[PDB]
């Protein structure tokens, strides 16, 4: 449904574009417009101050102990909120 | 004889003589359809320039001009000669 509504309102168009959305890796970009005379495939430049990867390492944060979680001080931020 | 009449299906017998037409048959094509006094000139042809393409200035402006082309195409500058 947003391919379909980006597709509709996109001002250009590229070479099949119908599976190029899907596809598009991690940090690339199409961008088209009247800034840009070619509407190109780009890769934007990886961010050096970014907004922090907020991605908690799952199976070796589960492989460590049992850790004892401070469940009052989760509480007592919950309860003023 | 130097004047253009665009015909349907006229058969030429190959082997025919071809050259690029020269500039008074491709100026016969848009210029004597249109008479002189109703001639409106605001562009000419893309690969002869010195074709002229003139429309019908009378049934150019009472039948309604529908411009249209993608942003940066020039259309405001279309309209603007115009
Ligand atoms: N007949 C023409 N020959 C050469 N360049 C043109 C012609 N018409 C427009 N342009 C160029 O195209 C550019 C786009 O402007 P314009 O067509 O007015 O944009 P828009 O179609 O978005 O209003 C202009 O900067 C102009 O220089
Ligand atoms: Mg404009």
């Amino acid at each position: 449904d947003d391919q379909n509504y980006v597709k509709r309102l996109l001002p250009d168009t590229v070479g099949d574009i119908t599976n190029l959305l899907p596809s598009l890796k991690e940090g690339e970009a199409l961008i088209m417009g009247d800034s840009i005379s070619i509407p190109s495939i780009v890769k934007i430049e990886k961010c050096t101050i970014p907004p922090s990867s907020i991605d908690i390492k799952y199976l070796d944060e589960w492989r460590k102990e049992w850790v004892d979680s401070e469940f009052d001080k989760i509480i007592e931020q919950w309860s003023k909120s | 004889n130097g004047k253009f009449y665009r015909g349907g299906d006229s058969l030429a017998l190959p082997p025919k003589k071809v050259e690029p037409a020269k500039l008074d048959e491709i100026i016969s094509i848009y210029s004597d359809s249109i008479d002189i006094n109703d001639r409106f000139t605001f562009s000419s042809l893309s690969l002869n320039t010195k074709v002229s393409v003139p429309v019908n200035g009378n049934r150019f402006f009472n039948k309604h001009i529908a411009i249209v082309g993608s942003t940066g195409s020039g259309k405001s500058h279309t309209v603007a000669k115009i």
